[PDB]
RNA sequence: GGUGAAAUUCUUGGAUUUAUUGAAGACUAACUACUGCGAAAGCAUUUGCCAAGGACGUUUUCAUUAAUCAAGAACGAAAGUUAGGGGAUCGAAGAUGAUCAGAUACCGUCGUAGUCUUAACCAUAAACUAUGCCGACUAGGGAUCGGGUGGUGUUUUUUUAAUGACCCACUCGGCACCUUACGAGAAAUCAAAGUCUUUGGGUUCUGGGGGGAGUAUGGUCGCAAGGCUGAAACUUAAAGGAAUUG
């Protein structure tokens, strides 16, 4: 599946959770992927694309919500996205996707 | 410690009116104050306020619902004809 | 007094393209009126001739085949594809106990965009040695055979128009090619294409319906 | 004292710098932020105003227009709704099916809301006490509560006087009947305990 | 007692089966318990078929029958169709004819 | 040679019908029944009756043009008999024998992919 | 009689008692 | 039209019939079988999804973790009950046509509830194989379902294979049938209902003459209907089972 790989990215990479500490990410270039949670308001989603665009930074618009998003990652809280830093052994960078 | 053993919320009204009558009011009033996933923002702080709104505490956005409960059985078919009645019209 | 027999002004009925006979009947009306004509209020019914009787050979008796009235020209009424179907017979009978009987099914939009359903009919059968008195597919059988008759059915529609697809039905080609993928999976026997159709056609167009006639 | 929310939309000015707010009965699942579209070229939504002539059968429309323009007669009630069931484009009609069961035909151009109004259910719940009712009428009109004709004397009433309470005649009383008389089952063409499915067909 | 190792008839690995309509008195009887006949006769009849291909077009045409299962109700089977009623032994036999 | 007409022969029991109809079907020609041509109820069906019918729709079909026709026989159906009638066989017989033509005919009983619970409930029209 | 007339005959006359009883609790 | 035969019934409102569309809800015909699966109720159109499962294969893992079970609990046909929706069909009630000495019926018409579905109940059927579960042993046969191993088998042709389906032998595990009688039994019959006065592998449950009676009473569960638990007094010589002859 995809949440199969976002769960080898959890058990093996770096990364970080939530809508100010991903645009770190973004502005020094960290980021791999940014995953976008379906509820998350138009504004931020076009916010992000837009960071992303200008920081060349492929971007996967998870199509569930954050309630969700924040399970596929093994949270017990919720996330809105979610910054691939570095990919573990997963192939998600290079899948698909 | 169990207050009560089946009246809950409909104590308030003690003997009064019926069990049949006060049966049906539980119903309608558990719906009625209960929190409801906010579809917008993922969290639960819908509650109501007058029937037929439903606004969510955090986040701030109200929606037209049931009258005790936020989405209605018809409501929901509704949504799903228009759903498909749209998507005739591009195929 | 009346006897509408003294009356009923009268028509003949003519076919269309890749078949035998044009020529095929004709029918009763009641004389055009003003108001109320002969012609815009029927005219546009349909018939039901075996292709059989509508193209000569006899390896031919059953599938039925049904012809909708879609223009008229004084004294002569063309006809066009409004589907087949096949003889209440010929089916009872393929459909005899001791076999597996498979049955498959798809909606789909020619060119000229025709929109229609076309069933695919097929039964396992025993092969020459099999001592076994009945031969079943099993049901992971049964599931591929569908699909392949699916995959198969869905490429032959969405050729131009049914006026390929009755010129593709009419030599039952469909039904080797299910059984040339097929015969990979499990025997079978009969396998024909049934039943088809027609329940959504696009605008008039005299155009077209004219260029089956002439 | 209405069922149904209502739902305050603004609008530019074709024509003048401005905003124009007008007041909508609130479909079920519209909502603050959401943007309505309203048009003959528009988007079948729930929340949007589309003339009937625009949408499919069975597309379900709230508060639609008996004549086009009136900005809005039929089916505004908390629940309620309408059906498309046929066009006739030659005459551009169209056959709605109303809350009450009956099927009039008007103009595709008549406009509707794309949805159910919202707030239904409301009368699923007891009103147990009086004082429920009360309050209710209070925000409508003064109707509430309701002496029994049977229980006035004669001067006031048809059903009144008499030693026991009986309303001493039919109670089924013309269309032709006058001021003063019609009290009772007027125009009654039946009466009695319904039995059996009713549902129009 | 017990006069039937078939029971009623023929359900051995099973609980329920759904029951058919008696093609006479229209009696609900289980499928298995059933009793069945192919009713397969010709669309003319006994002399019908010479004076058929005679006033026919066509030479010889084909000749179809009509294929219709029939389901009995025991009592129908029994009253008038197959049924007689075998002795003691007679009885145990399957074997149609 | 011909002109090709309708039989559509519907033969179950207390009646019969033959009515020939236009290839098409919309424009019928003549009808009749068993019912039509003996009095008494009972005798509705009967053969010798569905002949003295079979006939009089004979004539007419000549009557007026329709020199031949195929049939499609039928009976009851439905949720019912499936069986043909008594009197469709006189009919068939006694049309192929009046003066008209025959040619590729077929049955178009009603056989549903069974449903709607036949009539006479559980325990069957018992008697 | 048959034995589940006889069950119905009973289920009635326990009704009944059960009725006659209640009058006096 | 309906029937054994009728009648009530529908028909200038063109009935019945035909023909072209359309709606609604039910159902899954034929293929369907001494065939499959499930703890049992039960389950038969396609497709996707979702988690489940026996058998088989196994020179894998663990190592006595198991058998069976008062209490307690999950599911539990049909009808029935609560609140929505649905309400094509068939159709407890009721009203009718007829038949009859009568006819509250059987047959015919109308047709309420019901029938379907959601959310809750109810917990019962000849819920049957009228036959507890686990283990061992005792006897012949041909079919079949699933898995497997073997085979210079048959057929598919392409160029020969690979395959797939079929054929033959074996092997586990299924649903069953046949013939036997070592044996069993009051018999009917039974590969268990056998291996019991030559009476003991383990374990659960129920019966102790017939009625009275699943009645009374208490308890308990249920909205109800009812479910579970469940006596006595008193009466009585039989009631009952299989088989035989009539
Ligand atoms: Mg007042
Ligand atoms: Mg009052
Ligand atoms: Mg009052
Ligand atoms: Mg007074
Ligand atoms: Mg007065
Ligand atoms: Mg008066
Ligand atoms: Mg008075
Ligand atoms: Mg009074
Ligand atoms: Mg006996
Ligand atoms: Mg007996
Ligand atoms: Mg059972
Ligand atoms: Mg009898
Ligand atoms: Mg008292
Ligand atoms: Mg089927
Ligand atoms: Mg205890
Ligand atoms: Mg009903
Ligand atoms: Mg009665
Ligand atoms: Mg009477
Ligand atoms: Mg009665
Ligand atoms: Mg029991
Ligand atoms: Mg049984
Ligand atoms: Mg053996
Ligand atoms: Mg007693
Ligand atoms: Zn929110
Ligand atoms: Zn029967």
């Amino acid at each position: 599946s995809i949440n199969q790989k976002l769960a080898l990215v959890i058990k093996s990479g770096k990364y970080t959770l939530g809508y100010k500490s991903t645009v770190k990410s973004l502005r020094q270039g960290k980021s791999k992927l940014i995953i976008i949670a379906a509820n998350t308001p138009v504004l931020r989603k076009s916010e992000l694309e837009y960071y992303a665009m200008l920081s060349k930074t492929k971007v996967y618009y998870f199509q569930g919500g954050n309630n969700e998003l924040g399970t596929a990652v093994g949270k017990l809280f919720r996330v809105g996205v979610v910054s691939i830093l570095e990919a573990g052994d997963s192939d998600i960078l290079t899948t698909l996707a | 410690a169990k207050r009560t053993k089946k009246v809950g919320i409909t104590g308030k009204y003690g003997v009064r009116y019926g069990s049949s009558l006060r049966r049906q009011v539980k119903k309608l009033e558990i719906q009625q104050h209960a929190r409801y996933d906010c579809s917008f923002c993922g969290k639960k702080t819908v509650k109501r306020g007058a029937a037929g709104i439903w606004t969510c505490s955090c986040c701030k956005k109200t929606v037209a619902g049931g009258a005790y409960t936020v989405s209605t059985a018809a409501a929901a078919t509704v949504r799903s004809t228009i759903r498909r009645l749209r998507e005739m019209v591009e195929a | 007094v009346v006897d509408p027999f003294t009356r009923k002004e009268w028509f003949d009925i003519k076919a269309p393209s890749t078949f035998e006979n044009r020529n095929v009947g004709k029918t009763l009306v009641n004389k055009s009126t003003g108001l109320k004509s002969a012609s815009d209020a029927l005219k546009g019914r349909v018939v039901e001739v075996c292709l059989a009787d509508l193209q000569g050979s006899e390896d031919h008796s059953f599938r039925k085949i049904k012809l909708r009235v879609d223009e008229v020209q004084g004294k002569n009424l063309l006809t066009n594809f409004h589907g087949m179907d096949f003889t209440t017979d010929k089916l009872r009978s393929m459909v005899r106990k001791w076999q597996t009987l498979i049955e498959a099914n798809v909606t789909v939009k020619t060119s000229d965009d025709y929109v229609l359903r076309i069933f695919a009919i097929a039964f396992t059968r025993k092969q020459a040695n099999q001592v076994k008195r009945h031969s079943y597919a099993q049901s992971s059988h049964i599931r591929a055979i569908r699909k392949v008759i699916s995959e198969i059915l869905t490429k032959e529609v969405q050729g131009s128009t049914l006026a390929q697809l009755t010129s593709k039905l009419i030599p039952e080609v469909i039904n080797k090619e299910i059984e040339n993928a097929t015969k990979d999976i499990f025997p079978l026997q009969n396998i024909h294409v049934r039943k088809v159709k027609l329940l959504k056609q696009p605008k008039f167009d005299v155009g077209a319906l004219m260029a089956l006639h002439g | 004292g209405r069922g149904a929310p209502l739902a305050k939309v603004v609008f530019r000015d074709p024509y003048k710098y401005r905003l124009r707010e007008e007041i909508f009965i609130a479909n079920e699942g519209v909502h603050t932020g959401q943007f309505i579209y309203a048009g003959k070229k528009a988007s079948l939504n729930v929340g949007n105003v589309l003339p009937l002539g625009s949408v499919p059968e069975g597309t379900i429309v709230s508060n639609v227009e008996e004549k086009p323009g009136d900005r809005g007669a039929l089916a505004r009630a908390s629940g309620n709704y309408v059906i498309i069931i046929g066009h006739n484009p030659d005459e551009n009609k169209t056959r709605v099916r109303l809350p009450s069961g009956a099927k009039k035909v008007i103009s595709s151009d008549a406009r509707g809301v794309i949805g159910v109004i919202a707030g239904g259910g409301r009368v699923d719940k007891p009103l147990l006490k009086a004082g429920r009712a009360f309050h209710k009428y209070r925000l409508k009109r003064n109707s509430w509560p309701k002496t029994r004709g049977v229980a006035m004397n004669p001067v006031d009433h048809p059903h009144g006087g008499g030693n026991h309470q009986h309303i001493g005649k039919a109670s089924t009383i013309s269309r032709g009947a006058v001021s003063g008389q019609k009290a009772g089952l007027i125009a009654a063409r039946r009466t009695g305990l319904l039995r059996g499915s009713q549902k129009t067909q | 007692p017990k006069k039937r190792a078939s029971n009623g008839r023929n359900k051995k690995g099973r609980g329920h089966v759904k029951p058919v309509r008696c093609v006479n008195c229209s009696k609900s009887i289980p499928k298995d318990k059933a009793i069945k006949r192919m009713a397969i006769r010709n669309i003319v009849e006994a002399a019908a078929v010479r004076d058929l291909s005679e006033a026919s077009v066509y030479p010889e045409y084909a000749l179809p029958k009509t294929y219709n299962k029939l389901h009995y109700c025991v009592s129908c089977a029994i009253h008038a169709r197959i049924v007689r009623v075998r002795s003691r032994e007679d009885r145990k036999n399957r074997a149609p004819p | 040679s011909q002109v090709f007409g309708v039989a559509r022969i519907y033969a179950s029991f207390n009646d019969t019908f033959v009515h020939v109809t236009d290839l098409s079907g919309k424009e019928t020609i003549a009808r009749v029944t068993g019912g039509m041509k003996v009095k008494a109820d009972r005798d509705e069906s009967s053969p010798y009756a569905a002949m003295l019918a079979a006939q009089d729709v004979a004539a007419k079909c000549k009557e007026v043009g329709i020199t031949a026709v195929h049939v499609k026989i039928r009976a009851t159906g439905g949720t019912r008999t499936k069986t043909p009638g008594p009197g469709g066989q006189a009919a068939l017989r006694a049309l192929a024998r009046s003066g008209l033509r025959i040619g590729r005919i077929e049955d178009v009983t009603p056989v549903p992919s069974d449903s709607t619970r036949k009539k006479g409930g559980r325990r069957g029209r018992r008697l | 009689m048959r034995a589940k007339w006889r069950k119905k005959r009973t289920r009635r006359l326990k009704r009944k008692r059960r009725k006659v009883r209640a009058r006096s609790k």
